[PDB]
């Protein structure tokens, strides 16, 4: 101000060089100002004043500081542009003849400044011919600029006022072609734009895209790699759409130019159906533009009801017709590809509608020959049993038309697929929806009455196949081979097995038990496992093992299932707003709950009530606010619960949304109706002395149950299918506990049970950003998930997990990392920073997980002599604590005992456990002291807490367990068996394995009756194992390799005999697998509990949380994945020499190398599942800038971790490189020195 | 290797310790994680001009000891 | 007058040096004998870093002394 005042008469003034000396004051006091700081600033007077100054012609100095003084005023105070919007007609005159090339380019940059509020003013200023008029003069900056001013001038223009652009719509239809990606941008956005605000002008339209715009486009959508994004290609596909849609004549115009070979190359891919996968919004906008180079429909017939469910094309039909021909055979396989894979109601609807106008313009031949290798009938049938009275008119239309069209082909098919009967059903069992009943109620009539009135060795079989199959009548083998011979080798169909019971009675057959039957349960599953798969007869078990082969029987069966299943499903997906959700708030009222009164009662009225907010904060205003109390106070503020919160009868949780909590308990009402919450202040140890142990569980018992589970609640058409899907898959799973010797082998891999629809219909539910910050996940989708998870692959799994186990932020989050393209959402998180020290890192480590442990806040780490921080040492944490949680001084697993590679100062010399198989806890008797006893239990408690807090930070851990450990973490204890000590000890699983090949030749030998005592006892006596019998064995009863652990009480005086041999086995593997490791793994359920629940790890199975926790499995790079995420800039262009050398480098490593790679750039020797594109910042390459003096080649190579980022040296050889990209990756590590 | 300041309106000295090579936006990153400012409300100054992003230090002759300025945007 | 450096792994060099020797000199020698350029050595003493302009007389580093060397590459 008092400064201003100083400068402004600074200004009016006459001397230049005082001039000169004012306006540079001005233009630096304005770069460091702001609108708090420059509050005042005389606006009406300087502007005048500037203007006045800028209009001169004697200097070229004194404009370049004159538009940068108005530049930086837009810039600081954005409100100055009322007073600024002045000079317009001076600029325009500096563009109009040039004599200094920065002036002009100033002048370009003030009015792309300007342009954003106000382009009217340079529209009526005649600004668009004059910023292009000399376009070919300027630098790349100043083009940039001048397009996007013709693109805002472009924006808001009107139909009277043409002649602006009249004349320069060649320069940028020549300009549509640049190698230069911005510049394509703008010109593309004022096409747009313009066709946009000429959609009902003909003429215009006509005028605008002329002849050459669309071949420069049409080979622009075409270049790979694309020029264009997403949106941008969005936006010019919709403007193909609605051009085409406005007049008809560019509609046969592009339809005369082989368009259809460019929808064909976006959509399949190349000239030579693996459909490119693109996002939903681009398959929408080219089904859109299909469909609008089509003919619409008539608006009569059949058709009259289209009005109440909301040419030239013709005249070319009409003309030459091998273009029309030649587009639909091109076209009509891809539309039904996309048709046939993609769950939405947009795309559907578009595809479908497509599809009429292809059919109903298309004569007998040419549909004869593109509906042959495809299936209708099935989709019409599946598609006429729902619930939209949208989808069962365009069904009923188009069974009409190819009744018509084709009578002799298509009338087996209907019947044999069920749509008549579909039909008949429709057809026998406030205004709008029930004249559109009665339209469809009228229409099935007439099409059962004229085309299906008066009336199959397949159906009739497999009915008198499945009533064999009946539980009251015995079946004996014939029934199932005949299913089997149906099943592998016929035509059978879908509804085929729906109207004769078969699912329903295979599932009783299989999953029945009770008085009635005829025969038990145990005959018909090793009848049904002799029949499909190889397994031997009852009663006829060979002395060997069980190992059959053959598999294919069950995996068609399976596959028929999941066919039917997918024909018969009508779940829904519901996607679709957030401005509402992020603009409106809440509004809620707090009354006293009358049955207790002790703090006082409240007179507010409305409350505070954000959508997102928790009620933990609706508590801390009650404290605060002193209702508390039985003035702003901060000591209550500064856990124990004090208050409570009741809605009706049902609990209010800490960790709930006021949202939920209004939605579930208590929409239009939900934001519109006020709601009231109530608050209210608030044994003989049998195992030791007699030697018996528990029992094995069979886990196929509880999976063999004829009703639903407990978790099962939605009802849908195909529930029947998922039971038996379930019933199967836990066939295969377990069917070696039913045969006293067999081979641990799935029968059919859990891999090809995976359903192609339902993880289309989950994957697309999971990207809806409303959803997933709201909460309203469809139930179906979780229970299946729960209940019945080998429908979905691992990574919707993973998904699913992370959005529903835990807040909204982090939810969002995992959203954001995973779909970079997205009324803007904006996760907000918590960050508690800790130091520690790089040599005590275990107790550090410890104290930290004690007290930030089991917060709701992400957690960073630094060290104490060091610059660094972020996302690079919080990894590295981990990383290191993982290493030393394997040290031999703390006698905690099983294995060997070996020395790192490359280590540190004082890490030299240490012994690691390594096992070649995991990491497994060792056994504890009943004489360890109490000490060490409580040390394995704290140690192992921090290391549950420390898993699952690294679960919930979306870090990773360096651990190698073992299966068995999955095993125990899934509460799967109990039925673990000797097959599992395969994955413990090696050795001693042989010496249980053949001392077992003993006691079924025992049994085998007593159950002969044909003998005496004295026979049967040297029998008994005379079985040897490898030359020497039990007795010359000399064992005892001490848990082998480990000789102070007593199986039972006296265990060293009672040798292992012939007659007491199953005991010992049993007791063996009980104290190896369940007894000795029970304490140690009770304190790992306790600390992983005390952050997030065990029951949430129900959506994986044992094999795959390895996956979850660590990175992925170690695999050898080449060029060819290095080459498609990996982005060199900066110097570094593809193609280049450095980049070159580096790909060839790193694909010939040892996985060792590898290991010391990722840990250097980085930060952790792990990578997501995914490999490298599934880092969310990619891998940049940069060039390190030298001197001329020194070579840069005795140079090392640098990298920010937090953002991967390498600088790499311009190295001249590649035995350097190697040489000098190892010496940093080994002596440069555990240092943070730079940041 | 190289150390320069970044100093506020109410008057601070962040040392940030960076490299040549470096870009404008991780440097603006740098300074949300030291002092929590989101990385768009910030705007640097230097030697009288505004910095842009997707540049690199090098390109504006940034050396040993300089000082930036950092003016917020609201 | 043969002091030790040593590396983070496990290496040991012996450098010979003068009593009134500038850090500059002792880096250009490390340089000259390992190959690590003298931009990116940080040599720590007992518990300091050793700051440049000044000698080893001034930080008390006798014959026999053993010294770290730690790279600044990483951020």
């Amino acid at each position: 101000s008092s400064k201003a005042q100083q400068l402004l008469q600074g200004l009016q003034a006459s001397d230049e060089s005082q001039q000169l000396q004012a306006v540079i004051e001005m233009c630096q006091l304005l770069v460091m100002g702001n609108e708090e700081t420059l509050g005042g600033f005389p606006v009406k007077s300087v502007v005048p004043a500037l203007i006045t100054l800028l209009q001169m012609e004697h200097n070229f100095d004194i404009m370049n500081h004159a538009c940068r003084a108005l530049t930086y005023m837009m810039e600081a105070l954005p409100r100055s542009s009322a007073v600024v919007v002045d000079a317009i007609p001076v600029f325009l005159e500096k563009l109009q003849v040039i004599q200094c090339i920065d002036v002009a380019e100033q002048a370009l940059t003030a009015l792309e400044m300007l342009s954003r509020r106000h382009s009217k003013a340079i529209l009526q200023a005649g600004g668009l011919a004059d910023c292009l008029l000399y376009l070919e003069f300027f630098s790349i900056n100043a083009q940039r600029n001048a397009l996007a001013i013709a693109a805002n001038c472009c924006q808001s223009i009107t139909p009277d006022e043409f002649h602006f652009v009249a004349d320069s719509l060649p320069l940028l239809t020549q300009r549509l072609t640049h190698q230069d990606k911005k510049s394509v941008e703008s010109t593309c956005l004022c096409f747009a734009r313009l066709v946009d605000n000429f959609q009902h002008e003909e003429n215009l339209l006509q005028q605008v895209a002329s002849k050459d715009l669309l071949t420069n486009v049409q080979q622009l959508l075409v270049v790979t790699p694309p020029i264009l994004s997403s949106g941008m290609f969005i936006m010019v596909v919709r403007m193909f759409s609605l051009m085409c849609s406005n007049c008809p004549t560019l509609a046969v115009q592009l339809m005369k130019q082989n368009i259809a070979e460019t929808l064909h190359f976006l959509l399949c891919g190349a000239s030579n159906i693996d459909l490119v996968p693109r996002s939903p919004q681009e398959l929408y906008e080219l089904t859109s533009l299909i469909c609008e180079l089509m003919p619409c429909l008539p608006k009569e017939g059949i058709f009259a009801v289209d009005t109440m469910l909301k040419d030239a094309r013709a005249q070319l039909m009409k003309e030459d017709p091998e273009l029309a021909k030649s587009f639909i055979k091109t076209l009509f396989g891809v539309l039904y590809e996309v048709y046939s894979s993609s769950a939405g109601p947009a795309v559907r609807h578009k595809c479908l509608r497509a599809i009429l106008r292809i059919i109903y313009f298309a004569d007998a031949e040419l549909l004869k020959d593109v509906l042959k290798n495809h299936a209708v009938s099935s989709h019409i049938a599946s598609m006429l049993s729902s619930q939209d009275l949208k989808i069962v008119v365009g069904a009923l239309q188009m069974a009409e038309i190819l009744m018509q069209k084709l009578p002799d082909i298509f009338s087996v098919y209907f019947r044999r697929e069920g749509v008549m009967h579909q039909v008949k059903h429709l057809a026998e069992s406030s205004n709008n929806r029930e004249k559109i009943k009665g339209w469809i109620k009228e229409q099935a009539h007439k099409f059962v009455e004229r085309y299906f009135s008066s009336e199959l060795n397949v159906l009739q079989r497999l009915c008198a196949a499945t009533e064999q199959l009946n539980l009251q009548v015995d079946g004996g083998a014939e029934c199932l081979v005949e299913i089997r011979s149906i099943v592998s080798e016929s035509d059978v169909s879908s509804f085929e097995i729906q109207h004769s019971g078969f699912v329903k009675q295979l599932l009783l057959y299989l999953t029945s038990k009770s008085e009635k039957d005829a025969v038990s349960r145990e005959i018909r599953l090793k009848r049904f496992l002799h029949v499909f798969f190889s397994s031997p007869l009852p009663g006829e078990e060979p002395i060997g093992r069980v190992e059959p082969v053959g598999n294919a029987p069950l995996l068609a069966l399976v596959h028929k299932m999941n066919n039917c299943l997918s024909q018969m499903e009508q779940f829904p997906v519901k996607v679709h707003a957030l401005k509402f959700f992020n603009t409106h708030q809440l509004k809620c009222q707090l009354q006293r709950h009358p049955d207790c009164a002790n703090v006082k009662q409240w007179k507010g009225g409305p409350v505070k009530i954000d959508p997102l907010a928790l009620v933990q904060a609706i508590e801390r205003y009650l404290v605060v606010r002193g209702y508390g109390r039985v003035e702003i106070d901060e000591s209550l503020a500064a856990v124990r619960h004090r208050l409570q919160f009741y809605i009706g009868e049902h609990l209010l949780p800490y960790n709930m949304t006021v949202y939920q909590a209004v939605r579930q308990f208590s929409r239009a009402g939900i934001w519109t109706k006020t709601h009231t919450i109530w608050y209210k202040p608030v044994k003989h140890d049998e195992l030791w002395h007699d030697g018996v142990c528990p029992s094995v569980s069979n886990p196929l018992e509880v999976y063999l149950i004829p009703t639903p589970p407990e978790n099962i609640t939605f009802e849908d058409p195909s529930l029947d299918v998922i039971l038996l899907l379930r019933v199967l898959h836990a066939i295969s799973r377990y069917w070696y506990y039913l045969y006293d010797n067999a081979m641990c082998k799935e029968i059919i891999p859990t891999s090809e049970f995976i359903n192609s629809k339902l993880t289309a219909k989950a994957n697309r539910q999971l990207q809806d950003p409303l959803v997933i910050m709201t909460g309203n996940i469809p139930t179906w989708l979780t229970e299946l998930g729960k209940t019945c998870p080998f429908f979905f692959p691992f990574d919707t799994r993973q998904m699913l997990f992370y959005v529903t186990a835990f807040d909204r932020d982090r939810a969002m989050q995992r959203l954001l990392d995973t779909n970079p393209e997205i009324s803007r959402v904006a996760p907000r998180l918590d960050r508690k920073k800790r130091t520690v020290n790089r040599e005590e890192l275990l107790k550090q480590a410890e104290s930290v997980m004690q007290d930030l442990g089991s917060s709701r806040a992400m957690l960073e780490i630094q060290y104490e002599n060091e610059v660094g921080t972020g996302l690079g040492p919080t990894l590295e944490f981990y990383a290191l604590v993982s290493q030393e949680l394997q040290r031999a001084d703390l006698g905690l697993w099983r294995g060997e005992e070996v020395t790192l590679s490359n280590p540190k100062g004082s890490q030299e010399g240490t012994k690691y456990i390594q096992n070649l198989q995991g990491l497994f806890a060792l056994p504890f008797g009943r004489t360890a002291k109490p000490a060490h006893i409580a040390k394995v239990k704290m140690k192992f408690r921090f290391l549950g807490k420390l898993m699952a807090k690294a679960i919930m930070d979306f870090r990773l851990v360096d651990l190698p367990l073992g299966l068995p450990f999955y095993k125990w973490m899934l509460r799967q204890e109990t039925s673990l068996t000797s097959h599992d000590l395969f994955d413990i000890d090696p050795v001693v699983a042989r010496s249980v394995y053949h001392l077992e090949d003993i006691v079924r030749q025992k049994k085998r030998l007593e159950q002969d009756k044909s003998q005496t005592k004295e026979s049967l006892q040297y029998a008994l006596e005379t079985l040897t194992m490898n030359g020497c019998s039990v007795e010359d064995l000399g064992l005892d009863f001490t848990l082998p390799g480990f000789p102070n652990i007593e199986l039972k009480k006296g265990g060293k005086d009672i040798p292992v005999t012939i007659h007491n041999l199953e005991e010992y086995l049993r007791l063996v593997i009980f104290w190896a697998l369940n007894e000795g490791v029970s304490r140690q793994f009770d304190s790992f359920r306790d600390g992983f509990e005390s952050v997030f629940p065990l029951s949430h790890l129900q959506y994986f199975y044992p094999e795959e949380l390895d996956q979850l926790l660590c990175g992925s499995k170690a695999d050898t790079w080449d060029a060819k994945t290095l080459m498609e995420c990996c982005r060199p800039d900066h110097g570094y262009t593809h193609d280049s020499r450095a980049v070159k050398f580096l790909f060839e480098i790193l694909s010939s490593f040892d996985n060792e190398q590898q290991r010391l790679f990722l840990q250097f750039v980085t930060g952790s020797p792990r990578l997501p599942v995914g490999g490298f594109r599934s880092l969310n910042p990619p891998l940049t390459i940069v060039r390190k800038t030298f001197e001329s003096t020194e070579n840069p080649d005795d140079f090392l190579p640098s990298v920010m971790t937090c953002v991967n980022y390498l600088k790499l040296p311009d190295y001249s050889s590649i035995e350097i490189m190697r040489e000098k990209l190892l010496i940093a990756a080994r002596e440069g590590q555990q240092s943070f020195h730079l940041s | 290797p190289m150390q320069i300041f970044v100093k506020t309106l109410t008057g601070k000295t962040i040392t940030l310790e960076v490299e040549p090579s470096d870009t404008i936006e991780n440097v603006k990153a740098c300074i949300q994680d030291k002092e929590g400012i989101p990385p768009d409300q910030q705007r640097l100054i230097f030697a009288g001009k505004q910095l842009e992003d997707g540049r690199t230090l090098s390109d504006y002759n940034i050396q040993k000891e300089s000082t930036l300025h950092l003016v917020l945007r609201l």
